[PDB]
């Protein structure tokens, strides 16, 4: 286990294309905000990059226990209805999850 | 079905000698008023399909009253009666051309059930139609035939000072008007042995109609506890995609009926 005090920095492209770079910065540097200029590959140039501020677990054994009793659903059903509003099970060009279930009801295929 | 002639006191159905689950065949029924037993006893009992297409016979206890188990069959053949008087009225029409209403409606004859005896056409008319003149108004054969001026009393007087026109036809167009006739009086005899039991009777609730519906059909079991027939061996049970589909099928559904109420 590290022990390292470093602060993960993020650095967000300011394209707005999503694409980050990864460091770490010492902690007597907290409130400094780091800004880079870098390759950013969704516009094939060097843009601008700035650090950004970067506002319980659900694990195999609790995924069992709400799968074969249904007791918390609701966690699970909270990722489910995140996915279906961002665009998945749209039946086309989706090698992974194209289809909520099957025509029997199963969920497949796993693509995890 | 009894409660159509008034206010049925009892109905007991006797149980099979070799299965007291089933019935061997014989039921009474207990009036409350003898006009509405009386009434009652007049018609056979036509039943569906699922109910082996039987014609249950009624017998009044009181009077030796019988139902009428000929009634069908005795009105099939007065529709082949009828149609095939249209059709010998239009043939003598096209051969003597006009001909006046008196006249022409003794030339007419029809064939007696069961046995096929020639006889003066006016007893198919009076069952299927209930009148000349009604069978003269009445469609397809208005459009066969055309009434013209030059009680039984006013009928007699009336047919008295008439003349019969054809609508000219072809073979093709007769024959469908023929066959058209033959349906739609079959329909007519369907409609008075299918009368609805709700006739004159008042609304009932809609926990009174599903009490009703729970005689013949069963309602489906919850989903929540269907759900649970999903097998381990190749489901995973309560599953995120399964019950998001679920939710959005009964999301679905409730907009609909919004819409429907709006």
């Amino acid at each position: 286990r590290s022990r390292s005090k470093r602060l993960f920095v993020q650095l967000k492209s300011a394209a707005m294309t999503n694409f980050c770079y990864v460091t770490r910065k010492s902690p007597e540097k907290k409130n400094f905000r780091i800004a880079l200029r870098k390759y950013d590959p969704g516009v094939n140039k060097h843009v601008m990059f700035y650090e950004a501020r970067l506002p319980k677990q659900i694990t195999l054994s609790l995924q069992r226990y709400i799968r074969w009793t249904g007791k918390q659903v609701k966690l699970l059903l909270d990722k489910v209805e995140k996915a279906w509003e961002y665009g998945r099970f749209q039946k086309y060009f989706d090698n992974q999850a194209p289809l909520l279930t099957d025509r029997r009801g199963r969920a497949v295929p796993r693509y995890k | 079905f009894f409660g159509k002639f008034g206010i049925v006191e009892q109905v007991r159905v006797l149980p099979h000698e070799r299965d007291p689950y089933q019935t061997c065949g014989t039921a009474y029924v207990c009036f409350r008023s003898r006009m509405a037993s009386l009434r009652a006893v007049r018609l056979p009992v036509h039943l569906p399909a699922s109910l082996h297409n039987r014609v249950l016979h009624l017998r009044h206890l009181g009077t030796d009253r019988t139902s009428d188990d000929l009634f069908y069959f005795r009105r099939q053949q007065a529709i082949s009666n009828l149609v095939a008087i249209a059709q010998q009225l239009y043939a003598y029409l096209e051969e003597r051309g006009p001909l006046p209403a008196h006249r022409a409606l003794r030339l007419l004859f029809e064939r007696s059930y069961p046995r096929l005896a020639w006889r003066q056409a006016g007893f198919s008319v009076r069952t299927c139609c209930g009148s000349w003149l009604g069978f003269f108004s009445r469609s397809p054969f208005n459009e066969l035939f055309y009434l013209a001026r030059e009680t039984d009393r006013e009928e007699n007087a009336m047919l008295e000072k008439m003349v019969i026109f054809p609508h000219l036809l072809s073979r093709e167009k007769l024959q469908a008007l023929l066959l058209r006739a033959g349906r739609l009086l079959q329909m007519d005899l369907q409609n008075e042995l299918s009368v609805h039991w709700r006739t004159d009777r008042p609304p009932l609730p809609d926990w009174t109609q599903k009490q009703i519906q729970l005689w013949q059909h069963q309602d489906p079991l919850p989903e929540e506890l269907q759900i649970w027939s999903r097998t381990k061996d190749y489901y995973k049970i309560h599953e995120e995609r399964f019950l998001f589909k679920l939710k959005l099928k009964k999301e679905r559904a409730q907009a609909k009926q919004e819409m429907k109420q709006q």
